[PDB]
């Protein structure tokens, strides 16, 4: 079976939500933008940095989101982007995607509002990376973590590994004032298992961490900078553009943003990021410028 | 007994300041990324360690196994 | 829905909009959060990069934000973020004046559906800049240019260099894939005068570069990035933490994001900038270890 | 008769390349930076231009003037 492609006009008119991107050929930066249309990708966590991706990416014209979060909107996220006061109560992915369908309706949702890391949920979160691609039965392009815990990423990290899933991580401090973004490669470049934070690996429940009647700080402003980010190499990856960024950080005291590249552990803790790794090192073995006005005789030494 | 020495560099600092420890070889390397993180004054529970080429460090081993396998040269990634 | 809160307060609560915020308290990064609520700013252009910056602050819990904007929300403007499909046909401050007054009735509004660089616009403009801070009277605590024309980027500069206003400038490429934010303290930093564009050096009407259905390309990516920056740099600036940036760049194709300090041209064509220059020399020249809880391994710090 | 030469940063870059350009001194330096633009493939008409110490130059003089002001060392801001 087929999915059908609708066209994306060029069209520089008042009534064309697509001109500005499609602007994106004339300027030379993506000679075929109406590829967005084709891929699906998934979000894991529609909160502070997720539900601004999901918008960025509902913006972008994305052919296909889908959507997983369990929580609900609570005044107390309304110091972040998105979600509106009268949506209070909503689950995040029901809230998200009324939103979004009104924002964007060529982009089609499906959204799951579950815990994607319990027993019951698991294995149908793995069939809808694996199956829930624009079209049924083929897999997502991409799956993003925009969660908020280790437990959450480890569940990605797994199901990833064991499908060969490409994905993106992304995450912001509890101070607020940093955040960062990791390509996962499965194979490629380090998984989330290959060099595991203090907690994961000292198997110190994360949960032990949390006082009662005190939050992590979340700024809108950060949030904003951490999902465009994200956004931002995706598209470089999905419409080969630009360069991709295995590893971006962000310090919001200095403004400073280190590049890095994570390798993988060849002896990581997980057995599929082993196994992929074999596969890849198997499969890897195997201008003169032009001026239109120079009257004034300048000249390049 | 015998210690190991390690040059750990803090990635997320502009400076890419660096501390150098040096560890009995029995210390679990968990208990010396907690030290390094308490050091740059950003939090342990959260941070993690790969070699200066980039290849990340599971350290729940000890710190003479990390020395054995990777060398001195470490980052940690708040 | 929202209720009005008189108190900001650090109450971890569901209900408690400021929680996430006033957490900056505890964790030691912002000393003084509340103190947000004192502030006014004016942003000029609620566009691609205004929407965005307007609904971060107003998220941030401002004291007070003045919108200008002549413009009407189009169709076109989807692919940014903040405005809606059926917002399309309002005047983007009256637009976003209803929706940022939902997300926090707390922050005062005034907005102006008008093009400042008019000379029937400006005199008001610039009473407003004076005026129209918290307190009715007071000036504007910083203003914040999201235009995306060098006439009223001129405009503000010519104005806050009169005035001694502090601002900020953003902007965003043409090919959607860079920008930047500056910080203009007149006599302390770097004009727009000080260091003018090619354009506005060879006197060139802008308007004529402006090929009609041709349209800047632009991308909910870097609107996002550009926003959040420029916020960033007016809450450190505003709330006295981190370093505040005087220029920050940022290239998405390579991940490149400069940071500069663009200092004044002395033979600046703005003689109130020069002469703020001059204030500010003169007010210069006469101006006056770690604790480990547990270290039961005897590791030691060489 | 007289030639100056300005070495001009594109501050834009990672790589922080840089172009000199040989300029009759009576040329406007408007033409310089749209010179300079044109060799990084930035948009001339929104660039700037800043000496090496990150002060502000107006363009509308001559090369000669520039030159004898601040000296050869500059930098495209696009
Ligand atoms: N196992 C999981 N399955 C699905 N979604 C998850 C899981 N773990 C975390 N998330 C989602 O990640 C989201 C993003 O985190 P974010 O911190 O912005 O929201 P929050 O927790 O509601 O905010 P706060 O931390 O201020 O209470 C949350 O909506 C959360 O429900
Ligand atoms: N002189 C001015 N007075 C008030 N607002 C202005 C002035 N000049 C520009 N602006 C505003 O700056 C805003 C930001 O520009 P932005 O490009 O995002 O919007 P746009 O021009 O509608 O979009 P596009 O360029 O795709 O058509 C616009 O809303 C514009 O009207
Ligand atoms: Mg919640
Ligand atoms: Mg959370
Ligand atoms: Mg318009
Ligand atoms: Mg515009
Ligand atoms: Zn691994
Ligand atoms: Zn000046």
């Amino acid at each position: 079976g087929r999915v059908r492609i609708e066209k994306m006009s060029s069209e520089v008119v008042d009534s064309n939500p697509y001109s500005r991107l499609m602007a994106l050929k004339r300027m030379g930066i993506v000679s075929d933008y109406e590829k967005i249309r084709t891929f699906a990708v998934a979000i894991v966590g529609v909160g502070g940095v997720g539900s601004v991706t999901a918008e960025m990416l509902t913006r972008c014209g994305i052919g296909k989101l889908l959507l997983f979060d369990y929580d609900k909107v609570e005044l107390a996220n309304m110091n972040r982007l998105f979600f509106q006061p009268h949506q209070a109560g909503l689950s995040k992915v029901q809230a998200a995607e009324h939103t979004l369908r009104n924002i964007n309706p060529d982009v089609l949702f499906e959204v799951h509002n579950y815990n994607i890391t319990t027993v019951e949920n698991f294995q149908h979160f793995m069939d809808r990376i694996s199956n829930g691609g624009l079209e049924e039965g083929k897999p997502v392009d991409l799956v993003l973590s925009c969660v908020d815990n280790f437990e959450a990423r480890m569940t990605i990290n797994t199901a990833c590994n064991e499908l060969g899933q490409t994905w993106m991580e992304s995450g912001v401090s509890e101070n607020a004032v940093s955040g960062h973004i990791q390509l996962i490669i499965p194979g490629e470049s380090a998984c989330f298992a290959c060099a595991p934070p203090l907690v994961v690996a000292a198997n110190i429940d994360e949960k032990t961490l949390k006082r009662e009647g005190v939050c992590a700080a979340s700024l809108p402003t950060t949030m904003g900078v951490v999902a465009g980010i994200l956004v931002q190499n995706v598209l470089k990856f999905l419409l080969n553009f630009g360069t991709v960024s295995f590893y971006l950080g962000y310090n919001a005291m200095q403004d400073f943003f280190p590049t890095m590249s994570m390798k993988p552990n060849p002896q990581c803790d997980d057995r599929n990021c082993r196994k992929q790794q074999e596969e890849y090192k198997k499969k890897v073995a195997a201008e003169e410028i032009i001026h239109e006005d120079n009257e004034w005789g300048i000249e390049l030494v | 007994m015998s210690k190991v020495s390690f040059k750990i560099t803090l990635t997320s600092d502009p400076r890419l300041p660096y501390k150098v420890l040096s560890v009995p070889e029995s210390t679990p390397f968990t208990a010396v990324l907690k030290f390094a993180a308490e050091e740059f004054k950003v939090p342990a529970a959260t941070s993690a360690i790969i070699t200066n080429d980039g290849i990340g460090i599971n350290p729940a081993q000890t710190a003479g196994n990390v020395f054995l396998k990777h060398g001195s040269e470490l980052r940690i990634i708040p």
